[PDB]
């Protein structure tokens, strides 16, 4: 059962929210919100898409965070002359995951910029 | 000194193209331009101002990105082993444009930073030998 705030799927309460916060705030904010909380982490298209029509139905059309940061940062990067990473000259340092109501697709935006976010935990 | 069209730099040459080519296909048509050739590697501050300057010199014509030579060798559409709760991250639904995976340059950025970039792009490049 969830809190009067929170909408209830398969055992797990999801609320979105619409404060516009980075990645590792809206990831602080949720752990705040209730024993065990942390940003939305889609384990399925089904959850996904409850998900999805749960932030539709409420905020209307905006940008939520996701479960999902420092993406693409342990990669294995390599130039293709086969040579290591070492100098570097990124113009953004991380990235991270984020989905629009309108959808069920995972986008990237740099983690430290800002959109709403939807928090879950279980039981 | 370096054949006629490839500009020095440290003992490198390099030949900006302006042909629109994938990541995958702008590599290959660098090694079949001169002898071990590959997309251009920035491993150096001196080198990158360099790559600038020819970069925003040739290419400049037509609004775009300029491949580098950049990549995750892998498959992984991410790379980030788990969800903030600590669980697998196994199940996907990536809009392939959205993967940025291959690096590129731009005159945004005054030809001097790396912007994540999808692969499938066709966009000019730099090559050095
Ligand atoms: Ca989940
Ligand atoms: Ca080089």
């Amino acid at each position: 059962d969830c809190p009067s705030d929170w909408s209830s799927y398969e055992g797990h309460c999801y609320k979105p929210f619409s404060e516009p916060k980075n990645w590792a705030d809206a990831e602080n904010f949720c752990t705040q919100q209730h024993a065990g909380g942390h940003l939305v982490s889609f384990q399925s298209s089904e959850e996904a898409d409850f998900v999805v029509k749960l932030a539709f139905q409420t905020f209307g059309h905006s940008i939520f965070w996701m479960g999902l940061s420092n993406v693409w940062n342990q990669c294995n990067w390599q130039w293709s002359n086969a040579a290591m990473l070492r100098y570097k000259a990124w113009a953004e340092e991380s990235y991270c995951v984020y989905f629009k109501s309108t959808n069920n697709k995972w986008r990237s935006r740099a983690c430290r910029m800002m959109a709403q976010f939807v928090c879950e935990f279980q039981a | 000194d370096c054949p006629s069209g490839w500009s020095s730099y440290e003992g490198h040459c390099y030949k900006p193209f302006k042909l629109y080519k994938t990541w995958d296909d702008a590599e290959r048509f660098c090694t079949e331009q001169a002898k071990g050739g590959h997309l251009v590697s920035i491993e150096s501050a001196g080198e990158a101002d360099f790559v600038a300057q020819l970069v925003t010199e040739n290419i400049q014509n037509t609004k775009s990105y300029v491949w580098i030579g950049l990549r995750v060798q892998g498959k992984e559409k991410q790379c980030s082993s788990e969800w903030s709760d600590g669980s697998s991250v196994s199940y996907e639904n990536w809009i392939e444009a959205e993967s940025k995976t291959c690096l590129g340059l731009e005159k945004e950025t005054g030809f001097r930073k790396w912007v994540n970039i999808y692969c499938g792009q066709q966009n000019p490049f730099v090559c050095e030998a």
